């Protein structure tokens, strides 16, 4: 019986291309296959992951040559890559993440293949800067259940910690197949790599801004601070002649001058303190 | 436990570092700590080395080291670390 | 005689078949012994694909000859 | 020909995973590989690649392995999944320059014309950025010696993609960062300088030893350009220079001045805020 | 006894030191 | 240069090498001396997972060492 | 002077430096008596981690001053 606890690593260079190659088929259903090893019965680890040549018609698609892939897979054994298909994956763009109909008849026979398969499904275009949709399923028994056997055994709250989305329970998830947590597990050099990947240049910090223009702008913002002076005294003299939350309520058009005043220091501040610093510095470090 | 043991915990840190699967280390984590029992400064060593590691496992074993390293010391120089990893 | 058949997974498969065999009798015998549906999967041999209406002698399927079972791969 | 060259990151990650691998295959010290994609308006983009057998006996030069037929067999099964992208130059990971690599250059540069280096050092020990870039050139001289065939300097940056950086900082759950506004200024533009600066004379500072017979002087053309840098370097900041400096330095932080006395004002308004309403809601509470 | 309460309050002092580091540490994490 | 290998079965190979050899050749020499096939075979010494293109010397084995063998199950 | 240096399995070593001495040769005595690679560590004093390229009394080190020595045990 399965545990609850199996963990599906995925290993960074996989997700970055899954992610890569989804949001190009924008409306339609591109799909791919997924190489990887079943270290353990708590575990399974994908490694990497390549497209193919394939076509469809914004309902469905498919692939159309079988050769390519058992050419390409045995090629890529040359190179140290001897891992075989574990998987595969395809995108859902804005529907969200769930599997449907015939997604699930070209599931079940790899399991009639390959025991302890995954399917894997991303979703690209609700993405967004801070986190990934990503998700992991794999098929609940075929039925035989009227004897109301669990699909999974448990002994650990470690499955436990998330709470289902209603869309998938709309399509079903927990009434034909069952989920899987993904994990990450970054080794050490790609790591260093990640942090380097934004360090810019020292020939910049040392770099002074023309004095000219920089004067230009600390007299446009000068100027600008004379208007908000002006309504910052009304707003001062006008306010508590009302009911409190009434004075927001009134202020959704016209600006407050309060925060338009406040935040044109730190314009000021550290553009001046900065310029003043870097030029102080280089006076000595050259003769 | 509690008999601080120079190469037991060479012969179980080189191993805990080098392995593949997590289970291990869900277990090891625990058995590190055992080796330190009250040993107040003598453990401290040991200390700075898994609170500066990669792996979140061992840099959880290093808080309930410095749980065991302690108890009822009531002794500030260990509040002060073990409070600001939780932040 | 007998055939070797291999995937994609790493499984391998070993077949009895006579040389007037045709592809489609092929099929039907994994079926029989995996389940996959005769329509779904595609056989490779020497580099180039094999269809039915021909017997397997005709590609000149020699004695431990290896093939190659590839599944359709569709989503929708 | 190139102005300049911009990376992808899928590439950044693409060489590691290489680098990792070979293991099972050898035991060498550097990998080799092709890169793939596209150029405009003299901007070059590279942004996928793929790597291919390599081999050379170390202890001698001249003695080297690379094969062609795998390289043109793979650039074919690629062209057919995406057609956007062509050979455009070859990558290596060596930390340093090799004397055999110009010889590779003439060879694969017969699958393009323009063929530009891209040397990724992916074991990093200082503060600085993964990547250089390099094309080749012939010489002249005016020492007599005969025309020399020799690599060449390109400026080099990373780009992005939307459609990555999303997975980029996705990622990106290791450290802090972000130390915002006038934190992160002068950390990173005065001590990540002058630490770059220091490095850089350090080096120059080694190579003038090895001129104490440990190697011959390589040419009059580099103490030229010392030359040029010790003769260049800003004047005595002893002139009437000084007065303009003063006045600028006045005017700087006058404006300060003046943005500072606005910070206190609104702090005392809210304080007046805070004191009635606390007083006023206490007495009508009791 | 005088002694039993000089060393309560004086050890006091201490968390209270302790405890206003923390939270400044917090109030400055938050913000990210 | 002796070298004691411990399968699951717990017998003890003896092994005669030196430390430039590598991690195909002492399979193989296990292959020839038992009958496992090679490619069955994964190495293990302490933690480390022993990788077949590179030396012994590279991972400074010593003499005597005892190494153990694991055998990748695979699905039927 | 005498300088300490302590690794985790209680293991102290006594040393014999210079004020002027640059972290650099700390870390190749450090290799010549105990025959650890000069990459493979880090050494913490005051709570922080030291740069390669300063000297001990850059960092206000004293007199019979122990200092942590933080290593990848095994290296790979």
């Amino acid at each position: 019986a399965v545990d609850t606890a199996e963990q599906v690593y995925i290993s960074s260079l996989a997700l970055l291309k899954m992610l890569k190659h989804g949001r190009a088929g924008v409306p339609m259903e591109v799909m791919g296959l997924m190489l990887g090893e079943f270290v353990d019965d708590y575990t399974v680890r994908v490694i990497d992951v390549f497209a193919m040549p394939q076509s469809g018609t914004g309902v469905s698609v498919e692939a159309v040559d079988p050769v390519f892939q058992a050419k390409m897979l045995d090629m890529l054994k040359q190179t140290g890559r001897p891992e075989m298909v574990v998987g595969w994956y395809h995108s859902h763009p804005g529907f969200g993440c769930w599997l449907s109909g015939v997604d699930i008849n070209t599931q079940q026979s790899f399991e009639a293949l390959s025991e302890r398969a995954v399917a894997v499904v991303v979703d690209p275009i609700q993405s967004v800067k801070g986190k990934v949709v990503i998700d992991a399923f794999r098929l609940i028994n075929a039925n035989m259940m009227v004897l109301g056997h669990e699909p999974r055994q448990t002994t650990s709250n470690l499955g436990h910690l998330n709470k289902p989305s209603i869309q998938a329970l709309i399509h079903g998830l927990n009434r034909h197949y069952y989920s899987i947590t993904i994990n990450y597990r970054k080794n050490e050099l790609e790591q260093k790599m990640l942090l380097n990947l934004h360090k810019k240049s020292w020939m910049e910090g040392l770099t002074l801004q023309d004095y000219s223009e920089h004067c230009k702008h600390n007299e446009s913002v000068v100027k600008e601070m004379l208007e908000l002076a002006k309504n910052y005294n009304k707003a001062v003299e006008e306010e508590d002649k009302m009911t409190p939350e009434q004075l927001a309520i009134k202020n959704v058009g016209k600006q407050d001058p309060k925060r338009h005043l406040e935040e044109h220091v730190d314009v000021l501040m550290t553009s001046n303190i900065v310029q003043c610093l870097a030029a102080m510095l280089d006076t000595v470090v050259f003769k | 436990l509690g008999s601080k043991n120079a190469q037991a915990i060479e012969d179980m840190v080189g191993y805990a570092q080098e392995t593949q699967h997590e289970k291990i280390l869900r277990g090891l984590a625990v058995g590190i700590a055992l080796v330190m029992y009250g040993r107040m400064e003598e453990a401290d060593a040991l200390i700075e080395s898994l609170c500066r590691d990669k792996d979140p496992i061992l840099r959880r074993s290093g808080m309930y080291t410095v749980a065991m390293a302690y108890c009822g010391s009531g002794n500030n120089k260990a509040i002060r670390r073990l409070l600001h990893v939780a932040v | 005689m007998q055939i070797f058949v291999k995937t994609l997974t790493g499984k391998t498969i070993t077949l009895e078949v006579e040389p007037s065999d045709t592809i489609e009798n092929v099929k039907a015998k994994i079926q029989d012994k995996e389940g996959i549906p005769p329509d779904q999967q595609r056989l490779i041999f020497a580099g180039k694909q094999l269809e039915d209406g021909r017997t397997l002698s005709d590609y000149n399927i020699q004695r431990e000859s290896t093939l190659h079972l590839v599944l359709r791969l569709r989503g929708g | 020909a190139v102005q300049k060259v911009v990376v992808h990151p899928l590439v950044l990650l693409s060489v590691v995973d290489h680098f990792n691998r070979i293991g099972k295959v050898g035991n060498q010290k550097r990998v080799v590989g092709v890169l793939l994609g596209s150029w405009q308006k003299k901007v070059l983009d590279v942004s996928n690649s793929f790597a291919v057998p390599f081999d050379e006996d170390d202890k001698d030069d001249s003695v080297w392995f690379l094969d062609h037929d795998y390289l043109e067999n793979m650039y074919g099964m690629f062209k057919k999944v995406n057609a956007r992208e062509r050979i455009v130059g070859w990558y290596h990971t060596g930390p340093k320059l090799h004397k055999n690599d110009i010889a590779i250059n003439e060879l694969m540069k017969r699958y393009c014309p323009n063929s530009v280096l891209v040397i990724i050092d992916v074991k990093p020990k200082d503060l600085g950025l993964p990547t250089e870039a390099y094309i080749s050139v012939e010489e002249v001289h005016d020492d007599g010696t005969p025309t020399s065939k020799t690599f060449e300097h390109v400026t080099s940056e990373i780009g992005a993609e939307e459609a990555e950086e999303v997975g980029v900082e996705h990622l990106l759950r290791d450290i802090k960062d972000t130390t915002v506004g006038t934190l992160s200024q002068r950390i990173t533009n005065q001590v990540h300088g002058l630490k770059g600066l220091n490095s850089k004379l350090l080096d120059i500072r080694s190579y003038l030893e090895k001129v104490a017979t440990g190697k011959l002087p390589i040419n009059h053309q580099i103490i030229y350009q010392l030359q040029d840098v010790f003769n260049l370097l800003p004047d005595v900041s002893l002139q009437e220079f000084v007065k303009a400096f003063y006045l600028k330095t006045n005017d700087q932080m006058v404006v300060v001045y003046l943005a500072s006395l606005i910070r206190s004002v609104v702090a005392l308004h809210n304080l007046i805020n805070n004191k009635i309403a606390n007083r006023d809601a206490e007495k009508k509470e009791g | 006894d005088l002694y039993s309460r000089y060393k309560k309050l004086q050890q006091e002092l201490e968390f209270l030191e302790v405890q206003e580091e923390y939270i400044k540490d917090e109030q400055k994490n938050l913000k990210k």
